């Protein structure tokens, strides 16, 4: 169970080495994502019958 | 190792009755639906007969209607055609030919190797207006052909299909539904066109391309074939 | 030695620390004037009839049109969705599926169950048939997921533990990922095909490299078993279901959650998770044989799709996001718009 | 409106449903029973007599029994055991024997008691097969049966035994009016567990007919 | 005895439309043998709107054709129980597939049609001894199939050794309790004998009171159509 820890604790030194960004600009990415986006979604804004490949 | 094989046939007096066999091996026979194909001595190609999988439905030409049976028999894995009263004008060689029908399917994709037969002594009209013309190695050729009716239909598909014939051999598909490559065809080959205006496109010409080049319709029973554009030299 | 283990725990109070000052703003914040999405209302447009038996996976083609669904009665079923009609029908060796997958470029599909095998089928063959391709046998654990990354490469998920991506032209384990602790019931590739996810019954979820094949982060925060995951559209998030009746939304850069999925009336756990085109809409599959439509912005509830007479056990949305397909205990497949 | 491959795509799907529906009508004629055990309390012997899941097949008076043992299947019950639900009875397997042995009957009987009252199997029958009669028979007699079973008084006898303990075993259902319990001692050898099965799996069809009927 | 009629049938029409509708909706749920059943509910909801609200001929061929269908209909369904409970499992499935049920529900008002059109309508007059041999052979069909269905039951529980059988002995005594009557009087009046006024009419009011109550009878035991009822409730 040595190895276990030893391999645990690498995996957590590992872990703690990455950087980290400020929750407020992920937030505003994933907003404006969506909203570029938008427009191409037809879930989120229904399409006329006439290009509706399912009819029915 | 897909090999369709015919036999059967032979000289035989007028009004006399003969029948053909079809052979297959390498491949599920109950699975693919079944076409004979005619082609006169010194003419073009001429669609005979169809039965589906399952032997649902079968359908005739009206030259051969009434007085030729087509039936299979799949746990011997062979294909029957049986004549009666034959004329003059049935004398030619006949194709076996496969198809399979789902989506996305390549039908018409495997032709026998045909068998002889001499007789001692509303349809879509599809015209290829250049009979020949003379090719040299490594140029660019393109053959023309048209439809009296539009083939594109409502789905979206253009039922065209484009058939090369080389010096004594058995036809090879092509092109299919008018845009997509067979099966182990070079990229060369290229079809395109519109409803009753299409043309194929080959580049970089060599040898081996020699032949005769149907266009075929599969829009609605029965199926026609053009007169045919042959490449020399 | 318990100085490792203390040493580990000194290093996950700082993790948590520092994970913790990068916390300025929620989400919620940031969205509270985004205008609402409203009310959502999908018809079931089509229904597929072919199975006797309950269904357990399903995948979408690449094309949109083409999908394939195993089911416990022993058949992959490959449907074209557009006219209802069945394409192929493939008896499988053993009846117990629970995993399914459709290839990129639409040559092969993948099973498993179990049987510890995941098994490869060929579906564009000369003869007319298909055939089995490859039968790739390693793991101890029954197979929870299966994910094509090309003609050659496949990613599988299983019960004991461990995650796997194989060479299927010589059948050989190529790379190894072993960091969890329960049951891996989840899986799920970024859009880049770099890196995935997997959620495991320790109530955590890890991010992995394939070409390295090292757990990136570790990300933590339910309760209970996780079944479903699944990225975002753009790859920087992704939505886990869990068994508390809980979806949640973490974000890898920010590397900590940012939503919580629930409602005080809902108690029965998630089975399967799917996003939309755009990101704005989060579909999930329930235990009350209906599935949600979450405003994946505001975690609000915008719709119901209520059709099935029992457990929803599958979902999936087409790559151009026309429609919706969801399976069930029964037989049936819905296809929503 | 169809094109003729848009016909013949439609004949091919209503043959691959003909296909689908003959292959239902053949397997639903077939019985399937779920094997389960506390260790090796006997299941080995039972599959003689007659990876991941084993599957087996024998027949039995023109009627075809599939029997499933998934005790290689380690992992999380809970995760799986829901693809048994609809199978037509359950068999278990009981070493009666073993409470001398290091107590070994309470792990059995928390086994029992879990899945006879778990949500999935509410109304399937549990056929209970209480295995080595011979060795429990001659451990009676030198160690007596209250180890396990302090409350138990009475004689030291291999019937009253044998009683008592399928007595305690029984009554562990809740759910008493939705399911039956069938209980042998299989040390016979001949070819009686077969028959018992048969009977069993006969009067659970019976019974499952008198349903949909409604008469129940 | 009028206003004993209204009711009736205002009972009848209300609970054979209850049974149609809980088959039509939860249609997943429901199998073969509801078919049979839903049959004759249709018959018995022809019957009980017809008969009594009005109080080839106006109405009594019709009223005929009600009663021999739902009577046709008694048949159908204790023989697929009977079959259900007694036979093999194979010889069950290949006697019922959806063709041959489909059948046997036409068949039925064939014979109905046929024998309400050629045939006087009256209730030695030879028609009306023909409608007490009939009804004494279903009788004597139901006892059999009853009582077979009984037996086996009660022999399995030996061959292993709380199945009340209510509804079977409920049924049987409901049906010859109303079918009795009818035979008596029609049996007397068809060889030229004196009937008493108002005795025909308790007959047919007995007769009528089966048909509104037969969907009771056949569904008040079973536990699908009672989640059915408390879910829609």
């Amino acid at each position: 169970s040595i190895a276990q820890a030893r391999k645990l604790v690498e995996q957590l030194k590992m872990e703690a080495n990455i950087d980290r960004i400020k929750v407020s600009k992920a937030a505003a990415d994933l907003m404006a994502y969506c909203e570029a986006h938008a427009k191409e979604d037809p879930l989120l804004t229904p399409v006329p019958a006439s290009e509706n490949p399912f009819r029915e | 190792d897909v090999q369709l094989v015919e036999s059967g046939g032979g000289l035989v007096q007028p009004g006399g009755s003969r029948k053909l066999s079809c052979s297959a091996s390498g491949f599920a026979f109950s699975s693919f639906g079944m076409h004979w194909v005619r082609q006169a001595p010194e003419k073009g190609l001429e669609w005979v007969a169809y039965i589906s999988s399952g032997s649902g439905t079968i359908y005739y030409a009206d030259t051969v209607k009434g007085r030729f049976t087509i039936s299979r028999d799949d746990p011997k894995n062979t294909l029957f055609l049986q004549m009666t009263s034959l004329r003059s004008e049935d004398t030619a060689m006949y194709y076996c030919v496969r198809s399979i029908y789902y989506y996305g399917s390549s039908p018409f994709d495997f032709w026998g190797q045909g068998t002889t037969l001499t007789v001692s002594s509303s349809d879509i009209v599809m015209t290829q207006a250049t009979s020949s013309v003379p090719v040299t190695p490594g140029e660019s050729v393109s053959i023309s052909c048209r439809s009296s009716k539009s083939l594109l239909h409502s789905n979206g598909n253009t039922y065209l299909y484009w058939f090369l014939q080389r010096p004594g051999q058995s036809p090879q598909l092509l092109i299919y539904r008018m845009s997509n490559l067979a099966s182990g065809v070079p990229d060369r080959f290229s079809g395109s066109g519109s409803g009753t205006a299409f043309t194929l496109t080959i580049s970089r010409l060599e040898a081996e391309d020699v032949g005769v080049y149907y266009c075929m319709q599969h829009l609605e029973y029965p199926l026609t074939f053009g007169a045919g554009t042959k490449l020399e030299l | 030695l318990d100085q490792l283990r203390q040493e580990a725990e000194q290093l996950k109070n700082q993790i948590r620390d520092a994970r913790k000052a990068c916390a300025d703003a929620t989400l919620s914040q940031i969205t509270n004037n985004i205008d609402p999405v409203g009310r959502i209302q999908m018809r079931t447009r089509r229904t597929l009839r072919g199975h006797l038996a309950k269904i357990y996976a399903m995948h979408w083609g690449t094309d949109s049109r083409l999908l394939v669904s195993a089911s416990q009665d022993g058949k992959l079923i490959i449907w074209d969705s557009y006219t209802t009609n069945k394409v192929h029908a493939i008896p499988l060796r053993s009846s117990w599926v629970m995993t399914c997958a459709y290839a990129p470029s639409g040559n092969y599909v993948a099973c498993g169950g179990l049987d510890n095998i995941c098994s490869i089928y060929n579906l564009k063959t000369r003869e007319g048939n298909v055939r089995v391709s490859r039968e790739l046998a390693g793991h101890t654990g029954y197979l929870s997921c299966c994910r094509f990354l090309d003609d050659n490469q496949i990613v599988t998920s299983s019960g004991d533990t461990t995650c796997a991506l194989w060479d299927i032209e010589t059948g050989q384990q190529t790379t190894t990922f072993t960091g969890h602790t329960g049951d891996v019931m989840s899986l799920s590739l970024a859009p880049d095909t770099r890196l995935f996810v997997s959620g495991a019954c320790d109530a955590s979820a890890k991010l992995w490299d394939v070409r390295e094949g090292m757990c990136r982060q570790t990300f933590t925060g339910h309760e209970s078993d996780i079944n479903a995951i699944c990225f975002f559209p753009n790859g920087n998030a992704f939505a886990t279901g869990s068994d508390d009746a809980t979806c949640r939304l973490f974000d890898l850069r920010a590397d900590q959650e940012l939503m919580t999925y629930s409602h005080d009336n809902i108690i029965c756990g998630i089975t399967s998770v799917s996003f939309s085109k755009s990101g704005r809409l989060l579909l999930a599959g329930y235990d009350d044989f209906n599935c949600n439509v979450w405003d994946a912005l505001k975690a609000d509830r915008a719709g119901v799709l209520a059709g099935h007479d029992n457990r929803v056990s599958c979902l999936g949305v087409t790559d151009d996001g026309m429609a919706v397909a969801t399976g069930s205990w029964d037989s049936f497949l819905k296809i929503w718009n | 409106t169809l094109s003729a491959e848009d016909k013949a795509a439609v004949e091919r799907s209503k043959m691959i449903d003909r296909n689908l529906r003959e292959d239902g009508e053949k397997a639903a004629r077939e019985v399937k029973l779920l094997l389960l055990g506390a260790g090796e309390s006997g299941k080995s012997t039972i599959v003689k007599q007659m990876t991941g899941i084993v599957e087996t097949h024998f027949t039995f008076k023109d009627l075809h029994f599939k029997m499933f043992d998934v005790g290689g299947q380690r992992s999380e019950r809970k995760k799986w055991i829901h693809c048994f639900e609809g199978v037509t009875a359950i068999i278990f397997c009981v070493a009666l024997s073993d409470y001398d042995l290091v107590n070994r009957m309470h792990e059995s009987m928390k086994l029992f008691d879990s899945i006879c009252n778990n949500k999935w199997f509410t109304d399937t029958s549990i056929i209970l097969f209480l295995n080595k009669k011979d060795l429990f028979e001659e451990k009676i007699k030198k160690s007596p049966l209250t180890i396990c079973y302090p409350e138990y008084a009475g004689s030291n006898t291999y019937e009253e035994a044998a009683a008592y303990i399928q007595c305690q075993f029984e009554d562990l259902n809740k759910r008493k009016d939705t399911k039956e319990i069938y209980t042998h001692f299989t040390c016979a050898t001949d070819t009686k567990n077969v028959q018992f099965v048969f009977d069993a799996v006969t009067d659970v069809i019976i019974k499952n007919n008198l349903k949909d009927c409604g008469l129940f | 005895v009028s206003l004993l009629y209204s009711g009736l049938a205002i009972g009848g029409t209300l609970a054979n439309g209850m049974v149609i509708y809980l088959v039509s909706s939860f249609r997943k749920l429901q199998t073969t043998s509801n078919a049979f059943i839903v049959n004759g509910c249709a018959a018995d909801l022809s019957v009980c709107a017809l008969w009594m609200p009005q109080e080839r001929l106006l109405r009594g061929g019709l009223l005929g054709l009600g009663l021999t269908v739902s009577l046709l209909s008694h048949c159908l369904v204790a023989l697929n129980r009977y079959l259900l409970i007694t036979r093999a499992p194979a010889t069950y499935q290949a006697l019922y597939q959806r063709r041959h049920t489909a059948g046997m529900l036409a068949l039925s008002w064939a014979l109905a049609l046929g024998l309400v059109l050629l045939l006087p309508p009256w209730a030695v007059h030879y028609p009306a001894l023909l409608a007490a041999a009939a009804l004494l052979a279903q009788t004597a069909l139901l006892l059999h199939c009853y009582l077979g269905i009984v037996r086996r039951v009660r022999v399995s529980v030996k061959r292993v050794s709380r199945l009340s059988g209510l509804s079977v002995l409920l049924l049987c005594c409901v049906f010859l309790l109303a079918t009795q009557p009818l035979v008596w009087v029609s049996l007397a009046s068809g060889f030229s004998l004196p009937v008493p006024w108002g005795v025909q009419a308790a007959s047919w009011l007995l007769c009528c009171a089966l048909s509104a109550l037969n969907p009771l009878l056949y569904t008040w035991r079973n536990e699908e159509f009672r989640r059915s009822v408390r879910s829609v409730l």
